[PDB]
């Protein structure tokens, strides 16, 4: 649950 | 004195230093800040409509949209700046939180994942959900109106151009526009904002823009030549700029299958995209039944998939009438006013 899953450095 | 940014006026008090610029954004340029309350660098844009009375209109819109809003994806105002009084108030400064990119610059120069895609798709829908519940439309969504920081948070932005709805004009780029509108005619249905989802889905999955065209005719025939050519309910339906007589006198076109289209995007975004790029407005999916779409079940839940409070309700004023409202509007963020 909860504001989870996902991952990505940009600018 | 005041700090200058490429030899232009920033004024926002001593509550935000280390200014560094960014862009450009609309009636002003953007830039970062150092905030000295909240020790994070929050993003500032500085606004000049008040002698313009679309500009004056889209402001307006925007800061109470946003002020009245309040939800994970939908971006935040977190302050304001102006003048003591109306009578030097020549610009505002909207200050918002600051996400290291957007999708536009993303989906550019960068690869998304299936997973990655899944997840942007929801937190979109989860958010145009609260607005449609807020009987709102956007009217606006693209790439570039979807901000996001590296833990993959994603927020809708920029309502200058959203409309209140209800069952019952000089456009800037085309590419996630709905066959309906096509060349100046303002959309009026949340239909529209679907297959606008929709064409920003069909972008994760290519990384180029699924319609474009040198103008509308070439766009709407680039659509046809992907979904094929509709059916004449599809035609004759909301479909009337008049010019659509041009439809009418075309060739039968085929279909592309998404699969071959996109040869390694999964099965379920494909059906869900389908789904929303639809022809027949009234057959695209709606934001309720997309959120309960088999490719969207991982993150699917209607308990943490709030609606609008309340739903949102006279706006041709002039300007200076404007200007007025967007006075006692800001009134809020002055110090000590309640």
């Amino acid at each position: 649950r909860r504001l989870q899953k996902g991952n990505l450095p940009v600018r | 004195g005041p700090e200058m940014v490429r030899g232009q006026v920033f004024d926002v008090g001593p509550r935000y230093t280390n200014l560094s610029y960014i862009g450009e954004g609309a009636y002003g340029m953007v830039c970062s800040a150092y905030d000295n309350l909240n020790k994070v660098r929050v993003a500032i844009k500085k606004i000049s409509p008040f002698e313009h009375q679309t500009y004056c209109q889209r402001t307006l819109r925007e800061i109470k949209i946003l002020l009245r809003f309040r939800h994970e994806n939908i971006i935040g105002i977190n302050d304001i700046i102006r003048a003591p009084t109306i009578e030097q108030m020549k610009d505002v400064y909207i200050v918002q939180d600051l996400m290291e990119t957007d999708l536009y610059k993303l989906l550019k120069t960068q690869h998304l994942s299936n997973d990655h895609i899944c997840y942007f798709l929801y937190q979109i829908l989860r958010g145009l959900k609260y607005i449609h519940s807020a009987n709102v439309l956007h009217r606006d969504l693209k790439p570039s109106n979807l901000l996001l920081n590296t833990t993959c948070d994603l927020k809708i932005c920029d309502f200058g151009l959203a409309r209140v709805a209800d069952p019952d004009e000089y456009v800037a780029t085309r590419w996630y526009r709905a066959p309906e509108i096509m060349l100046n005619s303002k959309g009026y249905t949340k239909s529209i904002d679907i297959w606008s989802v929709g064409c920003i889905l069909a972008e994760m999955l290519s990384n180029r823009p699924i319609f474009p065209g040198k103008h509308y005719l070439d766009q709407l025939n680039h659509i046809l030549g992907i979904l094929g050519s509709p059916s004449q309910e599809d035609l004759n339906c909301i479909i009337n700029l008049k010019a659509r007589n041009y439809l009418l006198s075309l060739p039968h076109k085929n279909k592309v299958p998404w699969n071959r289209l996109f040869p390694n995007a999964d099965s379920k975004a494909l059906d869900l995209l389908d789904k929303m790029l639809t022809f027949n407005p009234h057959k695209r999916i709606e934001v309720e039944q997309a959120l309960a779409h088999p490719y969207l079940e991982q993150y699917y839940d209607p308990s943490d998939e709030p609606i609008a409070e309340a739903p949102f309700k006279l706006d041709d004023l002039p300007k200076e009438k404007l200007k007025e409202l967007i006075f006692e509007e800001t009134a809020r963020f002055q110090p000590g006013y309640r």
